[PDB]
Order: C-alpha cells, then structure tokens, then sequence
C-alpha cells in the first residue's frame, strides 16, 4: 500500500542500473582511447563516476514534480546545498541493495550502510528521502520558500504513511530514517573535505561538473 | 563564482 | 672575447646540476607521497616537469636587474606573453648540448627515445616533436653556445609585441643593448660562420610557432581535464 | 594570477 505521493515520486526515478551501465561504458571507452602514458588511475575513475552521477541527479531533479516549478536560480540554490548529500545517499542505497582520512570516511559510511539494511530500507523510503535531501529548509534567499516547506510536510507525512502501513512490526522506522539525514549531511561534509584537499593538490579530474560544485 | 555548467543544464 | 653585458647575463644563469637534482627530486616525492590507487600518469608527471622548468624560469627573469627595473604588472605582462617559448627554447638548447640523436634528453636527465613517442603519441604531439627537432638539427649546425642561448633567452623575454606596458622604454633598451651584444660576440667568436648572427635570430620566429603549437596542445589536455593544476603552467594557460 | 603576482612580489 502506497501513498500516491510516493508513487509519482516513483515515477521521476531513473533506472539507476541502465544509468551506472552507461557510465561503465563511457568510462570503458575513455580508458581504451588513452595511451599508456595517459591512463586514469583508480582515484581518477571513480571522480570521474562521481561527476557523471551528477549528471543524472542533476536530470533527474530537472525533471522532477515540484522542482521543475521552480525557477532557474531557486534550483541552482537548491541543488548547490544538497548535491554531495544526494551522491551520498545514492552510494549508500546501492551498498544497501548489493590512506586514513578516506577511511574514517568509508568506515562511518559503512555503519549508515548496516542501519539501513537491518531496518530494510526500500525504495519507496529512499525516493522520499532523496526529495526531503533535495528540499532543504538549510537553503537561504530562495524566492519559493514556501515550496520547501509544503515538500517537507507532505513528504514525511507520506513516509510516515507509508512506514506505518509497510512497516507495521517497526514502530519506529519512520524516526529511525530521519534521524540518518544528519548523519547524511556530516558524511557529505566529510567528503567534500577529502576531495578538497585532493583539488588543491591538483589530483582531481577538473573541468566538470564536480569540481564546480566543490567550490561553489 | 556562479557554477557554469549547472547553470547550463538547468537552462536548457 | 666576451662582451661585457654578457658576462653580467651569464651571471642570471642557475646552476644546472642542483636544478636537475631538485626537479627529479620533486617529481620522485610527488609519486612516492601518492598511493598505488592515485598515480600520476607519464603525462601527469610531464606536467609537473614543465611547471617546475616554469618556476625556474621566473627565478631566472627575477635575477636580472633589467627586469627588476619594471613594475610587477609589467613583469607579468611579460611572462605571460614569453613563457611557452621559454619553456620550448630552454628545451631546444637542452638536446642541442645534451641530447642524443635517437632520444630526448629532460630537465631531469632522463632520456625517452623517439620512437616511444612515434609508437605512443598522437599526431599532434609527433608533429611537435618532430618540429622541435628540426630546430636543434639546424641550431647544432649553427654552433649555437650557450652565450648565445642566454642572449636569446633576453630578447624573448624583453619583447616588443608586449602592448600596454608602462616602461616600454626599458624593454627598447634591452632589445638594443643585447642585439649588439650578440653581433659581436658571434662575430668575435665565430668568424668562419659569417651569417651567424642573422642565422640564429631567424630561429625566433620558428620557436614562435613551435610554442604555439603546443599552448594549443596544453591548452586541449587541460579542457579534458587532464593537466595537474593548482600551479604555474595552469595559471600562465589562462593568462590575458 | 595569484601564484605568480606571489613569486614577482616575495
Ligand atoms: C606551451 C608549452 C610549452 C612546453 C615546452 C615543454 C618542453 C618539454 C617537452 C617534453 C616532452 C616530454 C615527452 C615525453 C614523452 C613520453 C612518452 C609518450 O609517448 O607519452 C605519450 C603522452 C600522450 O600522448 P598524446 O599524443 O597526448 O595522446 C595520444 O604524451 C606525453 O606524456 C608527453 C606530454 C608532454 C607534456 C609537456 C607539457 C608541456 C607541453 C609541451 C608540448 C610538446 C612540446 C614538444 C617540444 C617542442
């Protein structure tokens, strides 16, 4: 039983599978067009993953119900908040489904990974996750704030909802998923760090969409 | 900042 | 024997055997600090090799009291306009002294085989290459010395083409004093080659266009997102 | 060019 809410939600979602095939591919066929001499190392391949990741949450918010009413800096602001969170929780959801500072990096994003798994995290509980991530009342000078808040409380309302009449065993669900939206957030931060400091030694691939994230 | 190629593809 | 001018430029000169040794020290600290999983490829460290050369270079502009005759903005201007030919000339006399016929010889020491480049490298880079070693063919034939490298390495870096610069009258200056320098040292000195002097300056225009030849060819791996940056070459490829 | 502007004014 779905909230309709949640089913049109459903309906903006990408097939995250045919999207990462896509990128493999694209990235297979770079590889082979670079000599030797040129060659991506493992640190270079997965920011370029990253970056075309961006490219499809970034579509995917584009044509997404609610934020394509939104006019073109509103979702400029939006995105500019969220984008790491939103690579985040896209990575944990696939972990979910399938140095040292990278480590302390890794190893938090592991614990969020066995939460939410031992809870059966699915995917109706993670579309509204990723609309209450990419709906931030964090966001100052919006022109639609308004927009911001009638998302947050539908959405949780849907989530409850639908937590409660999916999930009846687990009287708490619905407040155990919210509370790792902050957790979200201190990962997301942690991660801009690391790649910060790799951007300042010049060991990103640039000239993307990534690294103008990370400095905006 | 402005991020340019953000800007781009929310443009379009 | 030598013009006095000269012998005071010679002095602008660093020492070559510490910067061979710092480079290649640097560029080992680079990789060995980088894990298994985040090389830099042979064209990363390339890179790096350059952008090192660089600073060197502005070292070498700042030890000369003509240059510190201009203010920092048209020092800048400067450097901005010369720094790929700098780079290329300062390449250029490296295999004329150095070089082996069969090989590249790098600010490091190191030695890459030509046709490594042949087999590896794309058209571009080949034609380049190639280009480049035309010029050190003929320089070598010339008997091009290193006076005469360090005359040249002036009258690239105090160009006439600079347009908006404050103290144009020292860059005039510079241009007069050093040309006449270079005519009597290659007339004092090479007496047989009796063209010489016309002969060696008909190589500007030939670095011009290997230099660039290959900002388009920097500038092309950049917008691909592929030359380290956060550096001095990053910032000279977007110079006004 | 902030590296540059630097090494000229160090
Ligand atoms: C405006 C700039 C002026 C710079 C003046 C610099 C002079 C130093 C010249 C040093 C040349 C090093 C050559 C070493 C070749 C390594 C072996 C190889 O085939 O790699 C292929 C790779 C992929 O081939 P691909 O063809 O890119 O891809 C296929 O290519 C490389 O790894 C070589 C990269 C060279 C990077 C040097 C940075 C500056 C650019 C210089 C342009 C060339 C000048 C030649 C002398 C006139």
């Amino acid at each position: 039983s779905i909230p309709h809410l949640i089913l049109e939600l459903l309906k903006c979602e990408p097939d995250e599978p045919q999207v990462q095939a896509k990128i493999m591919a694209y990235l297979q066929q770079e590889q082979a067009n670079r000599s030797k001499h040129e060659k991506l190392s493992t640190f270079g391949l997965m920011c370029k993953m990253a970056d075309q990741t961006l490219f499809s949450i970034v579509e995917w918010a584009r044509s997404s119900i609610f934020f394509r009413e939104l006019k073109v800096d509103d979702q400029m602001k939006l995105l500019q908040n969220c984008w790491s969170e939103l690579l985040i929780l896209d990575h944990i959801y696939r972990q979910v489904v399938h140095g040292a500072t990278l480590n302390n990096l890794m190893s938090h994003a592991q614990e969020l990974v066995a939460k939410l798994r031992s809870l059966q995290f699915d995917q109706r509980e993670f579309v509204c996750l990723k609309f209450l991530v990419l709906f931030s009342l964090d966001v100052k000078n919006l022109e639609n704030f308004q927009l911001v808040e009638g998302v947050q409380e539908q959405v949780n309302a849907a989530l409850l909802d639908y937590t409660m009449c999916n999930y009846p065993q687990q009287t708490e669900k619905f407040g155990q998923l919210l509370l790792r939206l902050p957790e979200i957030r201190a990962i997301s931060m942690q991660a801009e760090e690391y790649l910060y400091y790799k951007h300042l030694n010049g060991d990103v691939p640039y000239n993307n969409l990534l690294i103008e994230m990370l400095h905006a | 900042s402005r991020p340019a190629i953000l800007y781009a593809l929310l443009s379009s």
